[PDB]
C-alpha cells in the first residue's frame, strides 16, 4: 500500500488585453450605486 | 503653470444636482433639463441615502458648460437647487 499524494500550485494575473474606448456602456461603470436609470415617460411627443 | 482658459478639465458632461424634489416624474426632468437641449442620459438617486439628488449627462460639454453657469441659484417649488461636477 502506498500513500498516493499531490501538490497545489497558484498563478499570477491575467496576461494583457484592450479594453474598450470611452464608449456609452463606461458610463454605468462612472455613475454611483443606487442610481436607477430615468428613460422618458412613454407616448411622449414633445414639440 | 496654472493659466486661466475656459471650458477647464475640471468639468465633465456630468452634472451634479442636489436639492431636487422628493416627487417629480420624467416627464418633469425632460422638461427642466431639455429647455437648454438634447439630454444623453439621466439615472435618479432609489435607495433613501440617495433619493433627492441625481446626475445628468449632456451630449457635449460646451452646451453642459453654458448651461451649467445658467442653471446655478434657479429657483423651482420655492427650493433653489446646487450644481456640481464629476470628479
Amino acid at each position: 500500500g502506498t500513500p498516493e499524494q499531490l501538490q497545489a500550485w497558484r498563478w499570477e494575473r491575467e496576461i494583457d488585453e484592450r479594453n474598450r474606448p470611452l464608449s456609452d456602456e463606461e458610463l454605468d461603470a462612472m455613475f454611483p450605486e443606487g442610481y436607477k436609470v430615468l428613460p422618458p415617460p412613454a407616448g411622449y411627443v414633445p414639440i | 503653470g496654472r493659466a486661466n482658459i475656459r471650458l477647464p478639465p475640471e468639468v465633465n458632461r456630468i452634472l451634479y444636482i442636489r436639492n431636487l424634489p422628493y416627487k417629480i416624474t420624467a416627464e418633469e426632468m425632460y422638461d427642466i433639463f431639455g429647455k437648454y437641449g438634447p439630454i444623453r442620459q439621466i439615472r435618479v438617486g432609489n435607495t433613501p441615502e440617495t433619493r433627492g439628488t441625481a446626475y445628468v449627462v449632456y451630449e457635449d460639454i460646451f452646451d453642459a458648460k453654458n448651461a451649467c453657469d445658467h442653471l446655478s441659484g434657479f429657483n423651482v417649488c420655492n427650493r433653489y437647487l446646487v450644481v456640481l461636477y464629476y470628479n
